[PDB]
RNA sequence: CGCGACCUCAGAUCAGACGUGGCGACCCGCUGAAUUUAAGCAUAUUAGUCAGCGGAGGAAAAGAAACUAACCAGGAUUCCCUCAGUAACGGCGAGUGAACAGGGAAGAGCCCAGCGCCGAAUCCCCGCCCCGCGGCGGGGCGCGGGAAAUGUGGCGUACGGA
RNA sequence: CGCCGUUCCGAAGGGACGGGCGAUGGCCUCCGUUGCCCUCAGCCGAUCGAAAGGGAGUCGGGUUCAGAUCCCCGAAUCCG
């Protein structure tokens, strides 16, 4: 009765997905994340799972304004300027 | 007809709109022969007629925002979009005066000990 | 009244200061110069005030 | 002059000095535990530890609880060789004036911490003040006597013990005494002696 | 001024208004949700097409975020035509279609007809 | 359930047109390898998560 | 009662700034084990290590002796060879374990408070002029406002200095 | 890092009528606006927590291959 009759009953979900990590780990009970910990300030990570970091890192999203600072590095940071006109 | 940016500049900003207010309506009416069924020499024009809204679009941002640096060239505090957009600690140094500032003590050191040029013979 | 805080501590510390043992070298700083003697005195320090701005 | 409140501040054990400690610790013992204070109590002791009288320069007063680290675990059990059983009679290794300035230094982020001096204690709380710089000021940016501290080297001199306190707590200096500190620090002696220079041709 | 009342209450002081010495940004960002932008293209499905016969409505695939207001106002800008109502739902595939019923006068099929769908 | 929200039947959109085959001009390409659409999802088997 | 100071303390979508979070190989500050070794085990060892928390930089930290020495003396810090598996610690068991000198890479010094001297001789802010203007400055005006005598600037700091 | 704590060590109300002063837009008549005082004010704790608790107000008939107290027709109703 512990097993295939109580798998029936499985049907209030503990987790929704995280607003600020997209994971399906928000506990709608205790009100934050098991992935991020999101109510809280700092993103939570710990150094015992070496794998959890490398799918959560610097390189693993869009980088929509690093990849473009790696390109306006090459330069200085030049502003306020254009090539010399045609 | 080919709308390049070149010939783009030297119009006004209601010059510019009604070529904007043009364009969105032959959008509407390609996005419309779209659904009713068109053929390939109307559905090809989407994207030329998208990239001209953007070059529309850009040529106003463009010169409304060289309009807005002159009108604040001299003055002292601008919009932060008119400020000089670097990296965050790039912004937060010390001016090159500010560098270049010299304590009396300092220059009074410098100036009576110089740092003199010599050789010796070997 | 309830006072705020900083009201009620200043006017306990004033209380502190008729309750609490003052040495004489604080003490001494309630013998102060009269109300007749301060006049002349201030009128002849505004002879002597330093120069403005 | 200021070698007169100096002298003076060393006969603690006197009558006016322990009046004067007293009504202050009193009154410090009423307000809250980290608040602005409008002046350095200490003028003296302020200038010998840096402070020019002059804008940005801020003093908070902070009060932190005396006594040791009882160490945070369950009811008594911690697991372990009954080597680190001890939970009471521990002491923590930084000061607690250096938990003075690192929750000044937190309280109030964008300032930096220079020093601070002790202004009082009792049997539950030693009150210290803080000597808060703001870097960003006109009167340190342009002044070159002290712009040092406006560089981002100097972020969080008290959570990187670089204070005249925390300094004091991680016992470096030249001697004969401080020898297990050779090299930056601690852990970068430690970390020479335990390594291996194995060379290409051994 | 005697205490009638023994709880100091803080007394309130004079506030100003933001008179900025410079706006942070330098121009207003334009209105992307345009007249245009709201009303992406029609459908010519059978089951809008009994719409436009027999209910004289019309049905448009407008932006999502869109209400019925801007619907009606931007319909009687892009079509000069006054509408009756508006009833606004969103797809299963993303998409929130609108049927917007016109005036009793207005003839739908007649409005469909010039902007090309018939 | 019936009792969605928008941010759900959002991503069910979202998971409902990604479930369509490779158009069939896309084999032709020259660097290509994709022989069918393997990323697929049956409503039966695989429950979407959430 | 009122008026005006000063001190202490609040309120602002007050004018202008600043912080927050991420990364984390290396670095700085704390917290801190137990597997294992001892042919058991409890001190020791593993180890100030794994995990944990905080803070940075392109390096960080340290740094111009309250030093080493006992010589015919050396002279900031950091690094390598060597000292040295040494002195020493240790159920003196298991095991642990530096420094001085010397040869090299590099090489650089300084600054305050205080004590005195100077008419506060100093600093920040706003308004206007001309320039510079994409690292917000230079010069001139303002019986313009503040900070500061509960101490700003110049000389000056243990090698002595005035 | 944070945890404790929810009326507890708190200057915790940015509100209202009337009056006086001041300004504004127009049949500048007479209301409305917002600036400054005068008068008055309790509260009890920011905020969240129920598609079964509390919670104003829509019913008939027709219609689709799949939607109807939702679309069409006809009758109402609450709130501002
Ligand atoms: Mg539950
Ligand atoms: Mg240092
Ligand atoms: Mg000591
Ligand atoms: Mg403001
Ligand atoms: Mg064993
Ligand atoms: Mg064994
Ligand atoms: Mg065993
Ligand atoms: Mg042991
Ligand atoms: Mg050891
Ligand atoms: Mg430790
Ligand atoms: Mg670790
Ligand atoms: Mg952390
Ligand atoms: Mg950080
Ligand atoms: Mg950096
Ligand atoms: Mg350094
Ligand atoms: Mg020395
Ligand atoms: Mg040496
Ligand atoms: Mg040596
Ligand atoms: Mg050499
Ligand atoms: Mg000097
Ligand atoms: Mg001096
Ligand atoms: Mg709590
Ligand atoms: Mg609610
Ligand atoms: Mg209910
Ligand atoms: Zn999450």
């Amino acid at each position: 009765t512990k097993g295939t009759s109580s798998f029936g009953k499985r049907r209030n979900k503990t987790h929704t997905l995280c607003r600020r990590c997209g994971s399906k780990a928000y506990h709608l009970q205790k009100s934050t994340c098991g992935k991020c910990g999101y109510p809280a300030k700092r993103k939570r990570k710990y150094n015992w799972s070496a794998k959890a970091k490398r799918r959560n890192t610097t390189g693993t999203g869009r980088m929509r304004h690093l990849k473009i600072v790696y390109r306006r590095f090459r330069h200085g940071f030049r502003e306020g300027t254009t090539p010399k006109p045609k | 007809a080919k709308i390049k940016a070149r010939d783009l500049r030297g119009k006004k900003k209601e010059e510019l709109l009604k070529q904007l207010d043009d364009l969105k309506v032959e959008l509407s009416q390609l996005r419309v022969a779209k659904v009713t069924g068109g053929a390939a020499s109307k559905l090809s024009k989407i994207r030329v007629v998208r990239k001209s809204i953007a070059r529309v679009l850009t040529v106003i941002n463009q010169t409304q925002k060289e309009n807005l640096r002159k009108f604040y060239k001299g003055k002292k505090y601008k919009p932060l979009d008119l400020r000089p957009k670097k990296t965050r600690a790039m912004r937060r140094r010390l001016n090159k005066h500010e560098e270049s500032l010299k304590t009396k003590k300092q220059q009074r050191k410098e100036r009576l000990y110089p740092l003199r040029k010599y050789a010796v013979k070997a | 009244v309830k006072w705020p805080r900083y009201i009620r501590l200043q006017r306990q510390r004033a209380i502190l200061y008729k309750r609490l043992k003052v040495p004489p070298a604080i003490n001494q700083f309630t013998q102060v110069l009269d109300r007749q003697t301060a006049t002349q005195l201030l009128k002849l320090a505004h002879k002597y005030r330093p120069e403005t701005k | 002059g200021y070698k007169y409140i100096q002298e003076l501040w060393r006969k603690k054990q006197s009558d006016v000095m322990r009046f004067l400690l007293r009504v202050r610790c009193w009154q410090y013992r009423q307000l809250s535990a980290l608040h602005r204070a409008p002046r350095p109590t200490r003028p003296d002791k302020a200038r010998r530890l840096g402070y020019k009288a002059k804008q940005g320069y801020v003093i908070y007063r902070i009060r932190v609880r005396r006594g040791g680290r009882k160490r945070p675990v369950p009811k008594g059990a911690t697991y372990g060789k009954p080597v680190h059983h001890g939970v009471n009679q521990l002491k923590f290794a930084r000061s607690l004036q250096s938990v003075a300035e690192e929750r000044a230094g937190r309280h109030c982020g964008a300032l930096r911490v220079l020093n601070s001096y002790w202004v009082g204690e009792d049997s539950t709380y030693k009150f210290f003040e803080v000597i808060l710089i703001d870097p960003f000021h006109k009167a340190i940016r342009r002044n070159p006597d002290t712009q040092w501290i406006t560089k981002p080297v100097h972020k969080h001199r008290e959570m990187r013990g670089l204070t005249s306190a925390g300094r004091k707590s991680r016992g470096l200096g030249k001697g004969h005494k401080f020898h297990h500190t050779i090299g930056g620090s601690r852990r970068a002696a430690w970390r020479r002696r335990n390594t291996l220079q194995l060379h290409r041709y051994r | 001024k005697i205490r009638t009342s023994p709880t100091f209450r803080r007394p309130k002081t004079l506030r100003l208004r933001r008179q900025p010495k410079y706006p942070r940004k330098s121009a207003p960002r334009r209105n992307k949700l345009d007249h245009y932008a709201i009303i992406k293209f029609p459908l010519t499905t059978e089951s809008a097409m009994k719409k436009i016969e027999d209910n004289n409505t019309l049905v448009f695939i407008v932006d999502v975020k869109a209400n019925k207001h801007q619907i009606k106002q931007a319909v009687k800008k892009l079509y000069d035509i006054d509408v009756a109502k508006v009833n606004t739902l969103i797809r299963p595939d993303g998409e929130k279609k609108a049927y917007v019923r016109l005036a009793p006068d207005y003839d739908a099929l007649d409005v469909a007809n010039k902007i090309g769908i018939i | 359930s019936s009792h969605k929200t928008f941010r759900i039947k959002r991503f069910l959109a979202k998971k409902q047109k990604q479930n369509r085959p490779i158009p069939q001009w896309i084999w032709m390409k020259t660097g290509n390898k994709i022989r069918y659409n393997s990323k697929r999802r049956h409503w039966r088997r695989t429950k979407l998560g959430l």
